[PDB]
């Protein structure tokens, strides 16, 4: 269980192999690693990371398990968990939402963009089997894998689709596209998101358990709180309209069996419990906020996410007239080929039958009919059938009522309209061409069009069709209509709603066809062109086009006004195309004038909710040429922005969103370009517009008054800040109002009466005003200019007895609660608005504050954020409403401070009592369950602690407080421990005390009672862990917090004082301070250790060094020191550790230091540090080479962002499977060699140069597969570490590591060799390096003669340098040296010898051998610079044979004559390129032309070994070489197997194809050429040939298998057209 | 030498 659990990492870490490693193995570790801590409750720890992940590599990694081993891999993990029941409450939450983690991190890949889907049985799986206690385990796999969601969530997403959805249209604006993009975000977001990662992911969760958690978590006990806050705070974090979203909570709410809890008790407010009301109060709000805005993408989905809603509501249903108005249409209008919600729509038909429908069918039937109507029929003119099934099943589930909206709305649907032939007078027309016969036709085509149009299933064969001969269909009827004989005559209204038609095409061609709506967009605009180039009639009728196109909104598909005014615009192209004269320009009414004439009014007319976008991509629109074109602008100008005004006050009560608002202050965004600030022109009566606009005194002037004066206002003045005193003069009375406003108020008190300053003009007060104080003194030098209260007498002093109005208004039905509380908080805030306005704003002369007769008052409304929510608005507030709230009274209370009198501050702040604070302080411990009442005001209190923090005189409340109640906190978070666990509703409880606990104490005696106050079956198992570890380590996240926030070294002192858990402890602390930043306290860690360093640091140091009782104390220490060295290294990561922990003693040098005669954790030795300097390279060397081989086997070649960047971010300072993750994507002592190896030069691999040394030292002392980790490792940090200076750090380094040296053999060769690995892929500029090679250049010319490691080296030295020089690069950093063709050659031509004496020592070989390799490499780096003649005749006389020349000595099978020769890839690239000068420049039908000048002559291959490698060497080069070049080479080929092949013989079990394959599958390269191959010179050769050929490859088959000699078979059969005729004898 | 069989099989069977 110790080096045993070292066997499973041993299995584990060595999974990281390119073949897998399995599985079951793992679980094999489970349930093993399970019973064995199952009976340890004597806490052996330290395997907590490996234990975890290792279960988290686990338990979904796989391609697929046997499904047999799945519900064995149940009884696993569960089994994990019953240990983490008798482990007491740590190790198993954390656990889970790291599986969470990769768990969605698993999406990737997702299956409908290894593979997926797995992960969800085995969850499911995970879910189901045996006995304890399924419920905990789902249930914390749950919350946890939620807030991990939330995790993602926050990580990107939302800022994705705000970005890129927003993205294209303001990065390239030339005023042109962006103008587009515009006008193409409104209605609907570009629908893309920006990172994958966060854009898919945060479908994953949902996408995963789509299907999953909706019934599971069945579970009642678990499930209270799962229900009630559990859904809450996802559906508060809605509002930026995930698509996420909703999707769970109705599925598993309506699912869940007592919404009698929800339905009912929120019927009792109707008439946790407040949840259950917003719970409710989502619905119309949702419900068309989709509706409008979210698309039959988004919406669809969403809305009917939210129907079920309905699911939820039975008794809370009220009106949702549009719930399925809306809704369920687009269930069979959008998708009756999709039916994903289409299940819900009569499912809520169920229930809303089921449940109390008794008045409502009066509702419910006069919809349900002529709208369930297509229920029965989307079928013909799971199963669309069984749809029609369960339909009449409904229908009859009642019956006799269902009988007959059906038929008087279907009725109203229009099935009769007759218009074709002009209302059919005559034949349409017939303009085709058959003409024997001369047809007619074409009479009604188009019902059917339309009905293909509504169709899409058949699209594929039908809608397709549909707009297929629209196409034509268009360009038919006027066409014939051109000469106008009747056809446009009889056209307009019938080629009117010919037009109506095309919206459908263009619309949703979306959806279906790119190539159908942008196939005929640049139709619909030929139209549009044509006419208006034309007279206007067509005119008449595209005007009637774009009409209707007013709407496209209530239409789901609001890209529909997308296209409006980009027709629109592009019908102002046209008409800038042709604009001609103000005669033509207004007698386009269609253009110029008329346009804004209606869209302006006619904007105004319907109270559209319908001009938004409209509004904003059509006055964006005009943008580009707002500036110029000609007169229309002087009109629109005005009646453009006098058309804001009334524009947005019209709406401006139940307006869509801020829809509207975005729209509006869209144009708003330009007087822009709009104000060239001209003399007198913006100054002109455009400027006379804002003279009245303030004095308006008019609703939402707010939004529109603060917008002027800064812009508008500022052209002529500075804002115009002077323009306006003189009319103050007159009034600034001119502003306010408050005409009949308070007392009649306090009589009537009606909604109707709230409906204009109690509506609005409270607010036009208050931000009126506030924009006041800002230009002059106006708010006191300007308005206030006829007395104080006297031009504001019933203007803002009636203002203040309103406020008073609001106190009084709390002191003695949906829209009621709506406008009133909306309202009463509305106008706290608001007129809070201005109140805080002045008081802040320096023009403060108490001229207004004395005005106050509120000044009590104020302070009797805000000491209450206690009644507020309970009484006023508290549920709308979450909006940005009371989110808002806590501005107010920081704001109000400090404008409140230094000239307001402090009692305002004061003798409100002494309304509080301590009873408060010291009661609830009691009593929410005081409870267990009943948390809820006081728990809430826990809240609340603390968000007034926020408030006075922000606002100061916090302590004004706690000053012995801040003694006692503090401690009490602790004598509570203390208290617990009687009950041990604590409720997810304590849970919550604790942030408030904690919180709010310290923020004024210190978190030193947090850390002292911390440790001593935890040093302490239900009652007494759930006492039993937490005594020993975790409760105030549970409730650990706040504690740290403090501890993050303003200690300092403070840390040092229980620390050095406990040294045990505290580690833990900072642990915590580390990165929950990192994560938070990621620069505050990077420091405050640092130094503490360097003193500490000495402290708590070093008697756990050196008792790891000292040390069973020290000795696991030590393993305790020594992991610790992992940690404190790697975290407090990790701030060290801004920095150094060479200079920071290198000038700071004993941090440093605890690397080198506690390495003695451990392994396990001599693993976590090395990764940290990159330390520098002295006993380093010596004493680590030492702790490397020596501690490696003797603690790693001798054996040579025996071994064995945000989103998804968050899945690091909470298991950093742990767990090795780290980088194990990723790679998901005999041996056993050996596992602790390579362990400890990858161990090793993974890590660092990348830096320094013993780091690069002890690779070398051991590859040389003992060979291993740890060479293949080089690639991975050299060529990578060969392009990894990208240091231009370590690289010539290793340049050098290497370089004279080949001086002179006790260095053998492979020792040079990895030399070289990683080293090229590593360089060939770096910085080209290898600079003194690639210099001082070529001084030692010189070194080639040499006399090692002999010796044996002296000629060893010898030759390994010389060669060595080119080996990996002209390879890693042979150019252009070679280029001017000027020794190109001249100088080197000398030792290429020179360089290998004949050795013909030396018999001796593989000098023969390696000598001969390698010397060869002068040719190799400078011939290579002469390729490229070769002339051809050069390179080939440089080579003579041979000194042959040369080792490459001498073959058969060994090597008697062919495999790796090919594979391990080392001679061929120059070889290859030398006659490929050098085949490019000699190539198609000019082809040969001859052998020796080819050759004699080639160095394809020194090819000969004939006559004996001198045969084999040369035309080996042919191989792949007849790749390239052909025609007839190789010619007698040929002849070589099929002179070659006879004897040859045959003194090889088999040559290999593949051989004989290695040889023939292309011996023969040459002969076929051609076809004619094969007459020589038949007739000339196959004199004897074939015949032979063909003999053995046969022979030999009939039995093979009969010796190993079958169709390998069919392989051949094949080449029998590619002989013969004539040939040899060995066949008789066959 | 099975993938591979198809690969050299149409190497011939192409030829």
């Amino acid at each position: 269980y110790v080096e045993l659990i070292q066997r499973c990492k041993q299995m584990f870490l060595t999974q990281t192999d390119t073949g897998d490693d399995r599985v079951y193995q793992m679980p094999s570790f489970l349930q093993s690693v399970a019973s064995v801590l199952l009976y340890l409750d004597t806490v052996p720890e330290v395997y907590t990371p490996v234990l975890e992940h290792l279960v988290v590599m686990q338990i979904d990694s796989f391609p697929q398990y046997s499904p047999k081993m799945q519900l064995v891999c149940c009884r696993a993990i569960v089994k994990v968990f019953l240990a983490l029941a008798a482990k007491g409450p740590v190790l198993r939450n954390c656990i889970s939402t790291v599986v969470h983690q990769g768990l969605i991190r698993i999406c990737s890949k997702p299956v409908v963009l290894k593979d997926y889907v797995d992960l969800f049985r085995h969850l499911l799986s995970s879910d189901q089997m045996m006995d304890s206690i399924l419920a905990d385990e789902a249930f914390f796999s749950v919350n946890s894998s939620s807030e991990s969601l939330n995790h993602l969530l926050y990580d990107e997403f939302v800022k994705s689709v705000l970005k890129i959805v927003e993205k294209l249209d303001l990065t390239l604006e030339i005023q042109t596209v962006g103008e587009q993009e515009n006008g193409d975000e409104a209605p609907g977001v570009w629908m893309i998101p920006t990172s994958d990662p966060a854009a898919n992911l945060h479908p994953a969760k949902p996408k995963d358990f789509s299907a999953f958690i909706n019934l599971v978590e069945f579970c009642r006990e678990i499930l209270p709180e799962k229900q009630a806050e559990f859904f809450e705070p996802w559906v508060y974090s809605f509002s930026y309209e995930l698509i996420l979203q909703s999707t769970r909570l109705p599925l598993i709410s309506g699912f869940y069996k007592l919404l009698s809890i929800t339905v009912r008790n929120a019927k009792k407010i109707k008439y946790k419990y407040s949840c259950f009301a917003l719970f409710v109060k989502f619905g119309k709000e949702v419900a068309v906020k989709m509706k409008q805005y979210k698309d039959e993408l988004l919406a669809s989905c969403l809305t009917f996410l939210l129907s079920l809603p309905h699911n939820i509501i039975e008794l809370d249903v009220r009106a949702y007239v549009p719930a399925l108005q809306m809704a369920f249409k687009l269930g069979l209008s959008y998708t009756p080929l999709a039916e994903v919600g289409l299940n819900a729509l009569e499912e809520w038909s169920i229930y809303i039958d089921r449940h109390v429908m008794q008045p409502y069918y009066k509702d419910i039937l006069p919809c349900l009919d002529g709208y369930l109507k297509t229920s029965a029929l989307s079928d013909e003119t799971i199963s669309l059938e069984e749809i029609r099934i369960r339909v009449v099943q409904m229908l009859g589930s009642l019956g006799g009522q269902i009988n007959k909206n059906l038929l008087t709305v279907t009725s109203s649907d229009e099935m009769m309209k007759s218009y074709v032939a002009w209302d059919r007078e005559k034949r349409l027309s017939f303009a085709v061409p058959f003409r024997e016969m001369k047809p007619v036709i074409f009479l009604d085509v188009f019902l059917p069009r339309v009905t293909e149009l509504a169709l899409t299933a058949s699209d594929r064969q039908t809608k397709v069709a549909a707009c297929e001969l629209l196409h034509s269909m268009v360009m038919f009827m006027l066409g014939k209509a051109t000469q106008m004989p009747e056809g446009g005559q009889g056209a307009p209204p019938m080629y009117q709603l010919y037009k109506r038609t095309f919206p459908v095409l263009l619309r949703l061609a979306c959806d279906v066809d790119q190539v159908t709506r942008q196939l005929y967009e640049p139709l619909v605009m030929q139209l549009i062109h044509w006419f208006t180039n034309n007279k206007k009639f067509e005119s008449q009728d595209t005007v009637a086009l774009l009409e209707a196109i007013l709407d496209g909104i209530v239409d789901p598909v609001d890209s529909t006004l997308r296209d409006f005014c980009g027709r629109c615009i592009r019908e102002f192209l046209k008409w800038s195309i042709k604009q001609i004269t103000p005669q033509q320009q207004e007698k386009s009414p269609v253009n110029t004038k008329s346009l804004f004439k209606r869209l302006y009014s006619l904007a105004l007319h319907p109270n559209a909710f319908k001009r938004l976008g409209a509004s904003l991509a059509f006055n964006n629109i005009y943008r580009e040429f707002r500036e110029e074109e000609s007169l229309v602008e002087q009109f629109v100008f005005e009646a453009l922005v006098i058309y804001m005004e009334s524009l947005a006050l019209a709406h401006a009560d139940e307006k869509s969103l801020g829809t509207i608002q975005q729209c509006c202050d869209a144009i708003d965004h330009l007087c822009r370009i709009i104000e060239k600030k001209h003399v007198s022109l913006n100054k002109a009566k455009k400027r006379r517009l804002p003279r009245g606009f303030p004095p308006s005194a008019s609703l939402c002037l707010l939004d529109l008054v603060k917008w002027l004066l800064a812009h508008c206002g500022r052209p002529q003045k500075e804002e115009g800040v002077s323009f306006l005193i003189n009319t103050f003069e007159g009034g600034g009375c001119g502003q306010p109002s408050g005409i009949l406003a308070q007392p009649t108020l306090l009589y009537l008190r009606g909604p109707f009466s709230l409906q204009a300053t109690l509506c609005w003009l409270d607010l036009l007060l208050a931000a009126l005003e506030c924009y006041n104080t800002f230009i002059g003194e106006r708010t006191v030098g300007a308005l206030q200019v006829l007395g104080t209260e006297a031009q504001s007498s019933l203007l803002k002093a009636v203002a203040f007895f309103l406020e008073s109005i609001a106190m009084h208004d709390i002191i003695a039905s949906p829209q009621e609660g709506e406008r009133y509380n909306y309202s009463k908080c509305t106008v706290v805030v608001r007129i809070m608005e201005f109140t805080t306005t002045l008081l802040n704003t320096s023009p403060e002369g108490w001229k207004l504050l004395k005005k106050d007769l509120c000044n009590t008052h104020l302070m009797r409304v805000l000491v209450q954020t206690l009644c507020e929510p309970a009484s006023i608005g508290f549920n709308i507030g979450d909006v940005q409403v009371m989110a808002h709230l806590p501005d107010v009274c920081v704001n109000l209370m400090k404008a409140l401070k230094m000239s307001p009198y402090k009692d305002i501050l004061e003798t409100h702040l002494r309304e509080k009592i301590t009873a408060q604070s010291i009661e609830e302080l009691c009593a929410v411990n005081l409870y267990g369950p009943d948390a809820q009442v006081d728990r809430s005001r826990l809240a609340a209190v603390v968000s007034a602690c926020k408030q006075l923090h922000r606002a100061g005189l916090l302590h004004n409340i706690l000053p012995s407080q801040s003694t006692d109640l503090h401690h009490s906190v602790g004598t509570e978070l203390l208290s617990l421990v009687y009950k041990g666990i604590a409720p997810g509703d304590e849970r919550q409880c604790l942030p408030s005390l904690d919180l709010s606990c310290k923020q004024l104490a210190s978190g030193l005696l947090e850390l002292a009672f911390a440790f001593g106050g935890l040093c302490e079956g239900s009652v007494i198992h759930f006492s039993h862990g937490e005594y020993f570890y975790s409760l105030f380590s549970e409730t650990i996240n706040t504690e740290l917090l403090k501890n993050l926030d303003l200690a300092v070294l403070e840390l040092m002192q229980s620390s050095v004082d406990n040294t045990k858990m505290v580690s833990a402890v900072l642990n915590g602390m580390l990165d929950q301070s990192f994560r938070e930043r990621a620069d505050s306290w990077w420091a405050k860690d640092s130094p503490l250790e360097t003193k500490m360093a000495v402290l708590a640091l070093l008697a756990k140091i050196l008792q790891i060094d000292s040390s069973v009782f020290t000795t696991y104390i030590s393993l305790l220490a020594d992991t610790k020191l992992d940690l404190h060295l790697k975290g407090q290294a990790v701030t060290l990561l801004p920095f150094f550790t060479s200079l920071t922990g290198g000038s700071l003693e004993e941090l440093r040098r605890v690397l080198e230091q506690l390495i003695v005669a451990h392994f396990p954790m001599q693993s976590r030795e090395f990764p940290p540090g990159t330390p520098r300097f002295n006993n380093y390279v010596d004493c680590m060397k030492k702790f490397l080479d020596a501690l490696e081989l003797s603690q790693s086997p001798m054996l040579l070649e025996l071994m064995t962002l945000e989103s998804v960047y968050e899945m690091f971010r909470k298991d950093d300072p742990r767990l090795s499977f780290t980088r194990q993750s990723f790679v998901d994507r005999t041996k056993l002592n050996e596992s602790t060699f390579d362990t400890q190896i990858t161990k090793k030069m993974g890590y660092y691999k990348i830096l320094d140069v013993m780091y690069s040394r002890l690779p070398k030292d051991d590859v040389h002392a003992k060979e291993s597969k740890i060479n293949q980790v080089f690639h991975g490792s050299c060529i990578t940090e060969g392009n990894e570490l990208t240091k231009t200076l370590i690289k010539l750090c290793y340049d050098a380094f290497t370089e004279n590591m080949a001086g002179e040296n006790q260095l053998l053999e492979r020792r040079r060769l990895y030399h070289c060799a990683a080293y090229n690995c590593a360089i060939s892929v770096i910085c080209c500029v290898f600079n003194e390096l690639k210099f001082y090679q070529g001084f030692l250049f010189s070194e080639k010319p040499e006399k090692n003669l002999l010796i044996f490691e002296n000629l060893i080296d010898l030759k390994r030295r010389y060669n060595f340098p080119v080996e990996v020089e002209v390879p890693m690069e042979r150019k252009k950093k070679y280029i001017e040296i000027r020794k190109e063709a001249r100088e080197a050659a000398n030792g290429d031509s020179d360089g290998p010898s004949y050795m013909s004496s030396l018999s001796y020592l593989a000098d023969s070989t390696l000598s001969e051998e390698m010397s060869q390799f002068d040719f190799s490499t400078g011939v290579q780096s002469y390729s490229y610079s070769s002339q051809d003649p050069r390179p080939a005749t440089g080579r003579f006389r041979r000194r042959e044979q040369r080792d490459p020349t001498v073959h058969d000595d060994v090597l008697e099978l062919e495999m790796d004559e090919l594979n391990r020769h080392e001679c061929m890839a120059p070889l290859t690239a030398l006659v490929k390129h050098m085949h490019r000068s000699l190539g198609p420049p000019q082809g040969e039908e001859d052998s020796v032309p080819r050759d004699l000048p080639s160095w394809m002559k020194f090819l000969h291959g004939k006559l004996g070994n001198p045969i084999v490698p040369l035309n080996i060497r042919l191989f792949l080069a007849k790749l390239v070489i052909n025609t007839e070049e190789v010619f007698r080479p040929y002849a070589k080929h099929w002179l070659s197997p006879l004897l040859q092949l045959a003194a090889s013989e088999n040559n290999g079990g593949e051989g004989i194809h290695y040889m023939v394959v292309e011996i023969v599958a040459t002969i076929l390269s051609w076809t004619g050429l094969a007459t020589p191959t038949g007739v000339p010179k196959d004199e004897v050769l074939a015949n032979r040939l063909l003999n053995f050929l046969m022979k030999h490859v009939f039995h093979p088959k009969r010796a190993v298998f079958r169709h390998n000699l069919e392989i051949i078979k094949t080449l029998v059969e590619c002989w013969k057209d004539c040939l040899s005729i060995p066949y008789r004898l066959i | 030498a099975a993938a591979a069989a198809a690969a050299a099989a149409a190497a011939a069977a192409a030829a």
